[PDB]
């Protein structure tokens, strides 16, 4: 055929045969950029020129059968002629014109489900809403925005790896081949695209720019979300402003605050625990966000927090050189400073442990609500300089501002003792308490903290002390600006120390994060949260542990079914149902339990009736001492926060909800999973033909039989070793799996031996 | 899928006298008529036909063991003798998001004595006034209708 | 690569193999080869030792006791002594060097390695180094081959198959990650070594010669560098350097500046590509005639609705070529004018027959020979090129009458800009107003005229070029228009005649002969027209209160260059249009923002407000919004048309003498410290442009007006 | 003024399926924002509960 | 408060049948506000009597605030291309529906 004639011809030559035996795969991309030719400079006045020719347009050989040589005008369509440098016939823009006004016409199905992302733009603008035009200064704060809706945040080797699957079937590398987890949005996509004629190269193109994230710094003025950063140019302006909104889905995310929640239940439950660093490790390691790995979510999603920051110092990464300090994210900028301990009575006679910077330092601080500069001398405030949207955004600023300066003359200026504590009942280290006094009130130490007077100047104001405009008067080095500040354009990330107290020190002695900094603060998990840790259920509370003991119990479901249909006892002592029979009450459980074993006998004795949602809602009621009882239960009850919910043992339950016509299940509507079955015969088999489970047994080995395609592995028996060629023209040797196994749970064991070995 | 082959997998190897619940959901039937079923079952307690495209109950055969019938999210419409005779020991019904016009219609149901709770929503006999009374004047054997009895509370197991 | 350790690897093994290079004093952040290498050792190690156990009867098992014991993580002493339990316990033989593993149910020691390389190869070291047959083999390949001693591999295909694959995987990634490489290469038999780039040889002599005077050696500056301490070098510099060595602030007030000196000389020459305010167009009001828009076409019923074709005669000589030659130029256009006309079968386009007329006019084959200089070494003429001073010029009042003439309307409209989507947002709604109100402002202006006529010709002037490559095209000049009566008129200017036109480069000029229609007497100013040519070809009636008065109809011929880059930026001289708008545009949306509301009415409609934007005998002048837009309009034209080198110097030279006495204007006290570099730069660029001459006059009358 | 027109949104819970009469329903957007579990002759069925 | 604690049956919102001439996504944005300010609350001590919304756009979107015609004198906006009398045009017939019957 052409193609292996062609690869002859240039195997004949004595140089392509020398590159192409001498050249490996791996660097084939570098010689795609060995071009000799030469890059068209001003193209713009060379595609001028180039229209005025007769045939400025390049064609492929096949046009010769499809268009004729002549139109009814008897123009010259396409010419006799080859472009230079391949068989590239030549035609011009009239060839072009007659194929779309008398070409042969197809279905543009598959058109909108690959262009999904411009389709989207388009009802997107078509049910948007328009208001008044509204003209005054503008103030446009310069920041980092989404570009393009629609995208599920993957990492870029994420959606190659899609792409690849999706488009490319059988010319996938290793990696997937030795893979498990096959997303769903993979396989959606391959039922979509199922007979496309499109050209794979758009297809991959288009999956790539709909699947990936993409962040610019721009100035906004108004709304930040992603659709409200492609219009605008039509919303905001110099002078004007255009009231707008898009009308078509948003697709806001809650993963964030999970992470929050657990990166923060993490560090407070560590904290007081003996070996901070290993244990957060091993729960980051075996936790659970949604149905991935938070590991993955770490060093993908781009938090900033206390919590999430001392994580990955503990874990060890590289992290902002900063400190989010009473809600606004601090920045050193200039000058330099040494920390120094040192005790300081307060004006209520409290003695309080401190540690002051002493330097001519410059930090740069940007709020959710304003943003401000201080240049801070040895314990002396030279300079404070805030903008901010609200009156209370400037005093909060204020306030966390000369808390952090930490001067003397504040010092005096603190009335009522300072003995606040977290929720934790964990003693809050004494600027956090200053600043909460403060915060709660500081009109004596306005009166009492400094004024003198400033000359007038455009575009900056004095304040007050009772937080009023002033131009004449303001308090020392305090200072506001009629226009807003542009935040910080940069941070640093440098090298950071870490010591078991979870806190984290620079490489110059100083200490840069602390647990103690970390909010208090409780939230919802949107998203459920499975764990694999130890007794770590302090704030999980029933709500959450009702679907992690699920989750727990369907995780394990093949170990579970096997011990109770062999050792149904052994499986009722296991340790970790211990909270669940804490929900239910102390003064009933004995017969929930007799009454689900004796349940449990009744099932095994019969055959033919297995039924694996009951055996799941009702095992783990049978974690008690069964006490018997003959009272044919029907709603056993589960305490739930001062709140008697029951479960009825046939059908489904507000605390057990499982839908049979798509196989999840919830509990008490949070997301809890699903089974693996679909047909009514106990088995898995009936699939998509998911390509994935096979292992390699090293180079191509001759007696297995000729080399197979990737797309016909399918046909292969259970445990049948063959030759394949994985990744671009690798021919190898592998099988399909027998233990039920996966790489994740290897060096585990070892991994806790050489730890204990070490330690 | 289809009928028969949804059956064929429902009765796992097993012959068709020995199955006490039958489930066929979103299932098809050609010409909107019931295939497949046949004298030979005789155990069924709990059938179940969700969105199984049947336009009326014309082919069911006799399952004197039928008590939880259910013929939900569909279009069945038509006379209800079929089943009057057909399955004389009916208890448990459910007929919701059917298409039925009026109390003409449904009257034939009253020949079911055992006929315990009867289920109807999103129909068209439901938007007549006073509804629930005059369902349960046709039919006084009905104890609890739209999982509601006469007097308003809701029906345990 | 140290990230990509970091990241693919368990976060424990990693700990475990900074701990054992950190045993040898090294730092992984200098050395990551080693790193990675015993990442990697350590990852196969606890590879092989998982997922293995020994059952109730001894026999192996896969998940009691570790069937595999691991001795390759451990410390030294700790090493050692359970190698020497295990010899003790099971009687085993103490093999000469560290294993990595204990099998316990073969009881034997198997040491286990990874290697880039070949299999065999690293087996044949590893069997030369340990000297010991008591000890099993096992190695991998990240390719996916092995091997071991009598192929006795103690695990089970599976496991094998697992180590194999995870090597296999890791290659991928680190050579996707373009790290393969250095990681292949680093490993020298069984050791890892640091990347290592000496200077040795040449560079070593270049370096010993690169430095500071009072060091020989570059080892030495190195050590010099390394302990040199910040010890007051810098104030002491500063004590012995002379005071001669300062910046003085020189005092700016009122007083100093003084205007820029233009260059003395005759008065400047016009040097535009076609005739501006001189030109006169032969129209006809609807071209409604057979074969219509054909530019020939059009340029024939043109040139038939005028009558009074005399005999030409040169009337304002070429003072450098030949009269004559022009004149039969023109003679043989109108001939073959008038041939073309008499067939009854015009074509597109018109090819004139190469004549000696033609010939010269367009330069043909008017150029030196290549010579190689040696061989015409010797003649005594034979001189560099001459690239002396160019003419110093004084600025000729032709230059502002051309502007004024520039910045004013005219009878009919010259832009038919194109349609855009229909307006639904407000903001496109206030937008479609203004864009219409300036429009309407600019929409019959000269400078507008000249842009159409300039893209007409640049662009006709490059298609022919593209299509008559060898041919003599004849190229009429002509422009559409919408009179006030709304009615399609077609004007000639007049015609244009391309010579060879085999153009390769964006710099390579072709020559042309222009052939303007004109009603001005050079004669009243002949250095304006001293690169023209000008025949008397006619009698034109023109219409005044005293009835048709005839007077002389023209023909400026003159010959001209363009480059392939000169068209293209012809034919963007419609761009010009926006420039303007961006500079008044922004004037409107400041007084919005002083005023928080729109305000184009109250411009463009209220013709009160005004700024100075003239000058006059009795004092400055003050103009409305549209004197302002076609003012810029003009400027940008002009600027496009007579853009020059010299032109962005003297405005970048002045742009920072305008900011000083403007900051002086603030009341801001500004200083200078050498004024009068500054004005020599500026002053520098003052030679021959009419241009910048005029600009220059018009920054000496700003000053004189500012300084007051 | 007593005419002075107050602008509210109101959010009012549901059953009814908006896809069996859309034609009632023109000035209002119908959000799905739960489902509940209500009682029939065969169990607890779960049906969306409309916003 | 109680009588939402009383269901847990709650799922992410979305549009089923969508306000055709109007603001869609506005009105999801602002049920999730409520249900988040709810757990707010909830997450409060000394809670007040009642409590005030902050001012959010989608609030004000769905409120109408943002979509409000400003005030102008005649003066200053007669020369509008399309402004007209308020629509005081006779609403379009519409035929009876059984819905109401049902009502």
């Amino acid at each position: 055929m052409e193609r292996i004639k062609e690869l002859r011809d240039l195997m004949s030559q004595s140089r392509t045969r020398e590159i192409l035996t001498k050249t490996t795969v791996d660097h084939m991309a570098i010689i795609k950029k060995y071009t000799s030719g030469r890059q068209e400079k001003n193209p713009a006045l060379r595609m001028k020129w180039m229209m005025a020719m007769k045939y400025p347009i390049t064609a492929d050989k096949r046009i010769m059968e499809m268009i004729p040589e002549r139109n009814e005008q008897r123009q010259t369509l396409w010419s006799k002629t080859n472009d230079a440098g391949s068989d590239r016939v030549m035609v011009s823009p009239l060839a072009v014109t007659w194929w779309n006004r008398n070409g042969p016409t197809t279905s543009t199905v598959h058109y909108p489900k690959v262009y999904k992302t411009y389709f989207e733009k388009v009802e997107r603008l078509k049910h948007g809403t328009f208001g008044p035009v509204h003209f005054r200064n503008q103030v446009k704060i310069r920041r980092r925005v989404d570009i393009n809706p629609g995208h599920a945040d993957l990492s870029a080797k994420e959606a190659q790896d899609v792409i690849m699957e999706v488009v490319f079937p059988n010319e996938v590398g290793a990696r997937i081949l030795t893979s498990e987890s096959q997303l769903t949005i993979t396989k959606e996509k391959k039922k979509e695209l199922q007979d496309c004629k499109i050209a794979p190269l758009m297809v991959a193109y288009m999956l790539e720019r709909e699947l990936v994230r993409k962040t610019r710094f721009l100035p906004v003025a108004g709304g930040t979300s992603s659709v409200y950063i492609e219009v605008l140019h039509l919303t905001q302006g110099t002078c004007w402003e255009q009231m707008y909104t898009p009308g078509g889905e948003v697709r806001n995310d809650d993963v964030d605050q999970s992470l929050i929640i657990a990166a923060r239940n993490i560090v407070r439950r560590a904290t007081v625990s003996a070996d901070p660093l290993a244990s957060l490790l091993e729960m980051c390691h075996s936790t659970q966000i949604g149905g991935v790995r938070m590991v993955d979510i770490l060093r993908q999603n781009p938090t900033e927090e206390q919590a999430v920051d001392i994580c990955k110092a503990a874990m060890g990464l590289r992290i902002s050189s900063s400190f989010s300090f009473g809600g606004f994210t601090f920045k050193r900028t200039s000058g330099s400073s040494v920390k120094r301990e040192e005790e300081v009575l307060t004006g209520n006679l409290q003695t309080l442990k401190i540690r002051v910077h002493e330097g001519y330092e410059e930090f740069t601080m940007v709020g959710r609500r304003a943003t401000a500069i201080l240049r801070k001398a040895t314990r002396r405030l030279i300079q404070l300089i805030v903008s901010g949207k609200d009156e209370q955004s400037i005093a909060e600023a204020i306030i966390v501002a000369m808390v952090f300066s930490q001067e003397d003359c504040m010092i005096k200026a603190v009335r009522g003792d300072l003995n606040f504590v977290n929720r934790a009942n964990q003693r809050l280290n004494p600027m956090h308490q200053l600043l909460r006094h403060f915060q709660k009130d500081a009109k004596v130490l306005f009166q009492n903290w400094g004024i003198e007077p400033i000359d007038n100047v455009m575009g900056m104001i004095g304040i007050l002390p009772d937080m009023t405009p002033s131009t004449e008067m303001s308090l020392r080095g305090v200072r506001v600006s009629k226009m807003g500040v542009d935040e910080y354009s940069s941070t640093e990330r440098v090298v950071v120390s870490i010591d078991r107290f979870l806190r984290v020190r620079d490489q110059r002695g100083n200490v840069l994060l602390s647990p103690e900094e970390v909010s208090e603060t409780q939230g919802t998990e949107k998203l459920t949260i499975t764990y694999s840790s130890s007794m770590m259920w302090e704030i999980n509370g029933p709500e959450s542990v009702l679907v992690n003991t699920y989750q727990w119990i369907i995780r394990n479901w093949e170990n579970v079914k096997i011990q109770w249909s062999q050792d149904p006892t052994m499986l009722y002592n296991k340790m970790e149902f211990e909270p669940f029979q804490s929900l239910v009450p102390k003064a009933a459980r004995g017969q929930y339990s007799g009454f689900v074993r004796v349940l449990f006998q009744q099932m095994r004795d019969v055959l033919g009736t297995f039924d694996t949602v009951q055996i799941i809602k009702l095992l783990p009621f049978a974690a008690a001492p069964p006490e018997q009882s003959r009272m044919q239960f029907s709603s056993l009850t589960v305490n739930v926060r001062g709140s008697g919910m029951r479960i009825v043992v046939r059908g489904n339950s507000p605390v057990f909800n499982y839908n049979k016509a798509t196989k999840r299940l919830t509990v008490l509507g949070k997301d809890a999973g699903a089974l693996m079955e679909d047909p009514d015969e106990g088995t898995a088999g009936v699939e998509s033909a998911v390509l994935r489970g096979f292992l390699i047994l090293g180079k191509e080995n001759k007696r297995y039989g000729p080399a197979l395609s990737i797309n016909e592995l399918s046909n292969l028996a259970k445990g049948e070793k063959a030759n394949v060629l994985i990744g671009q023209g690798d021919v190898v040797l592998v099988m399909k799996r027998k233990r039920d196994s996966s790489i994740l749970t290897d060096s585990q064991t070892a991994t806790k031996r050489i730890r204990m070995a070490i330690n | 899928m289809e009928m028969g082959r949804r059956i064929h997998l429902e009765l796992r190897n097993r012959t068709p006298s020995d199955v006490k619940e039958l489930v066929l959901d979103n299932s098809r039937s050609n010409e909107g008529k019931l295939e497949g079923l046949t004298d030979e079952f005789e155990e069924l307690e709990f059938l179940s036909t969700i969105n199984v495209g049947l336009t009326s109950i014309a082919n069911l055969p006799k399952l004197n063991k039928l008590k939880k019938l259910e013929l939900s999210d569909n279009r069945v419409s038509g006379g209800l003798e079929v089943l009057a005779e057909k399955c004389p020991n009916l208890t448990h019904l459910n007929l919701s998001g059917n298409k039925i016009k009026d109390l003409s219609t449904i009257e034939p149901l009253k020949k079911l004595e055992n006929l315990k709770s009867l289920d109807l929503f999103n129909c068209e006999v439901t938007n007549l006034n006073d509804y629930r009374e005059n369902v349960f004047k046709l039919l006084p054997q009905l104890t609890y209708l739209d999982g509601y009895d006469r007097d308003d509370k809701e029906a345990p197991d | 690569m140290e990230d990509f350790v970091r990241q693919c690897f368990n976060p424990m093994i990693v700990e475990l193999a900074e701990k054992a290079m950190k045993e040898y004093g090294e730092d992984p952040k200098i050395e990551t080869n080693k790193f990675a290498s015993i990442c990697t050792h350590l990852e196969v190690c606890f590879m092989y030792s998982d997922f293995h156990f020994i059952d109730e009867r001894g026999e192996s098992t896969i998940i009691l006791k570790h069937r595999f014991e691991i001795i390759e993580g451990r410390d030294r002493t700790m090493a050692w002594t359970v190698v020497n339990s295990i010899c003790n316990t099971t009687g085993v033989e103490k093999p000469k060097f560290l294993p990595d593993l204990y099998d316990y149910k073969e009881n034997r020691f198997i040491e286990i390695g990874v290697t880039r390389r070949e299999v065999h190869i690293y087996y044949l070291e590893k069997a030369n180094k340990i000297k010991s047959e008591k000890t099993h083999i096992h190695i991998f390949s990240f390719t996916g081959e092995e091997m071991a001693t009598k192929a006795d591999y103690t695990l089970d295909e599976e496991s094998r198959a697992r180590i194999k694959t995870r090597l296999f995987t890791i290659r991928q990634e680190m050579a996707s990650r373009g790290l393969w490489d250095s990681f292949r290469q680093s490993e020298r038999g069984e050791e890892t070594i640091e990347e290592r780039f000496e200077i040795t040889g040449t560079m070593r002599r270049l370096a010993d010669q690169s430095l500071p005077p009072n060091f020989s050696s570059l080892e030495n500056f190195r050590a010099y560098v390394d302990g040199f301490e910040p010890n007051g070098c810098i104030e002491g510099k500063l004590s012995q350097m002379s005071k001669e060595v300062n910046a003085r602030i020189e005092p700016f007030l009122r007083t100093t500046p003084r205007p820029l000196r233009l260059p003395d000389g005759p008065p400047c020459s016009q040097r535009s590509k076609f005739l501006l305010m001189d030109a006169l167009k032969l129209s006809i009001e609807d071209p409604s005639h057979e074969g219509e828009g054909i530019p020939l076409y059009d340029a024939i019923k043109c040139m038939k609705t005028f009558f009074g074709w005399k005999e030409p005669n040169i009337i304002k000589p070429h003072e450098k070529g030949i009269n004559p030659n022009y004149l039969l130029t023109w003679k043989q256009v109108l001939a073959e004018l008038q041939d073309i006309k008499n067939e009854e079968k015009i074509p597109r386009t018109k090819n004139m027959k190469k004549t000696s007329q033609l010939k010269w006019a367009l330069g043909e084959n008017m150029a030196p020979e290549k010579v190689d200089f040696e061989d015409c070494k010797d003649v005594n003429d034979l001189k560099q090129y001459d690239s002396d001073e160019p003419e110093p010029r004084s600025l000729a009042c032709w230059i502002q009458s051309e502007f004024n003439k520039a910045c004013e309307l005219t009878d009919s409209s010259w832009v038919e800009l194109d349609e855009i989507g229909e307006d639904v947002a407000p903001i496109e709604h206030i937008a479609s107003m203004r864009r219409n109100y300036f429009t309407a402002e600019v929409s019959h202006c000269r400078a507008t005229e000249y842009i159409m006529k300039g893209v007409y010709i640049n662009t006709a002037l490059l298609n022919a070029s593209c299509a008559a490559m060898d041919d003599f095209q004849l190229i009429p000049m002509i422009s559409k228009c919408i009179t006030k009566e709304g009615r399609r008129k077609t004007n000639l200017y007049g015609f244009i005649i391309k010579g060879r036109s085999h153009l390769r480069n964006d710099t390579d000029v072709v020559n042309f002969v222009s052939m303007e229609f004109s009603l001005t007497d050079p004669r009243l100013e002949p250095h304006k027209w001293e690169k023209y040519c000008v025949l008397e070809i006619g009698d034109m009636l023109l219409r005044t209160a005293v009835g048709q008065v005839s007077r002389p109809m023209f023909l400026y011929v003159r010959t001209n260059g363009t480059s392939k880059i000169k068209m293209k930026w012809g034919m963007e001289m419609r761009r010009c249009l926006l420039q303007s708008l961006q500079q008044i545009e922004s004037m409107i949306e400041a007084e919005s923002s002083v005023k928080e509301k729109d305000l184009t009415k109250e411009f463009f409609e209220n013709k009160s407000e005004t700024w100075p934007i003239g000058e006059s005998p009795k004092g400055v002048e003050e103009g409305s919004i549209g004197k302002v837009c076609r003012t810029l309009l003009a400027k940008s034209v002009f600027n496009s048309l007579y853009a020059s080198p010299q032109l962005e110097g003297f405005s970048a030279e002045s742009r920072k003498l305008l900011l000083i006495v403007q900051a002086l204007r603030d009341n801001l006290e500004p200083g200078t410290f050498d004024l009068e570099g500054l004005y020599e730069a500026i002053e520098e660029c003052l030679i021959n442009d009419p241009w910048v001459l005029l600009n220059a006059s018009w920054f000496n009358s700003f000053l004189t007006h500012a300084l007051r």
